[PDB]
């Protein structure tokens, strides 16, 4: 019932959950409880072979990666996408007996729910991780800026602009590339926004700073000056990016 | 990663395949 989330799970997960309501309508408007539902154990064991691969990969996963919260949350979603087949196989046993089973009907419907539901996780997991991620660089950058506070001469500027232009370009890379993924425009537009305010801070950042290292070295009169338009840059630039990580992190 | 997808991609389709079958 809400919009999924990023469209690459969009593409997979709707075309299910149409149809899903699609059996619900029918169901309940009358009329699957004219024929026959033919016997079903096929198109069930093809599902029930699926699923048993997706659980294959799911905990591949898991035995790997890094992410603690990737290792508590994915197995939930093997159980309820297992047990939903255990549903799937009843239902066919019920209609191989009696095509006209009415509890096969609900269990089929509540079948598919459940797998839909249980893939819908397993993918919201992994994804989440994903995000995860991206946080990481973000806060990587953070620090860094920090780190503006202390370059106090011309060694370390180009030694620092030599991290951080990149560092850059790599967190660009993902937002941008994170932002085509999403279904909210505000979102996607929130995201690019404060990250194209960060894109341009960068090269002010950089000048604030020299002028810093300039009069530092020069023994004269506004350092005092120079110290704050640089200090407000990383604060405009910090307070955006915890901005983008604060996005990243929405239904 | 996008293997992970791969899969659900096809559970998706079994199940279709499946609600279809039903008509």
């Amino acid at each position: 019932m809400p919009v999924f989330h990023t469209r690459t799970i969009e593409s997979i997960l709707e075309p299910v959950a149409q149809q899903i309501s699609h059996l619900v309508i029918m169901h309940e408007e009358g009329e699957v409880d004219g024929k026959a539902i033919p016997d079903l154990t096929a198109p069930v064991s093809a599902v029930q072979a699926a699923v048993s691969n997706l659980v294959r990969v799911g905990k591949e996963t898991v035995q790997t990666t890094e992410d603690q919260i990737l290792k508590r949350d994915m197995p939930p979603a093997f159980i309820k996408v297992e047990n939903a087949c255990t549903k799937l196989v009843r239902a066919a046993q019920m209609l191989q007996a009696d095509p006209y089973s009415v509890p096969a009907r609900d269990y089929l419907i509540d079948g598919s729910r459940g797998i839909l539901s249980g893939t819908s996780d397993l993918l919201l997991t992994f994804d989440e991780a994903e995000v995860r991620k991206i946080i990481r660089v973000c806060k990587g950058i953070l620090e860094y800026l920090t780190v503006a506070e202390v370059v106090e001469t011309m060694e370390d500027l180009v030694t620092y602009t030599k991290n951080l232009g990149p560092g850059m370009t790599k967190m660009a890379k993902m937002i941008d590339e994170r932002q085509q993924e999403l279904t909210h425009q505000e979102h996607r537009v929130m995201l690019v926004n404060s990250m194209n305010t960060v894109k341009e801070l960068l090269p002010v950042l950089i000048s604030a700073m020299k002028i810093f290292v300039t009069t530092k070295n020069t023994k004269s009169q506004g350092i005092e000056e120079a110290l704050k338009n640089r200090n407000f840059t990383v604060e405009k630039m910090s307070a955006e990016i915890n901005e983008i990580i604060r996005v990243l992190q929405l239904t | 990663w996008s293997v992970l997808a791969g899969h659900s991609r096809t559970v998706s389709d079994s199940i279709k395949k499946l609600i279809t079958s039903m008509r």
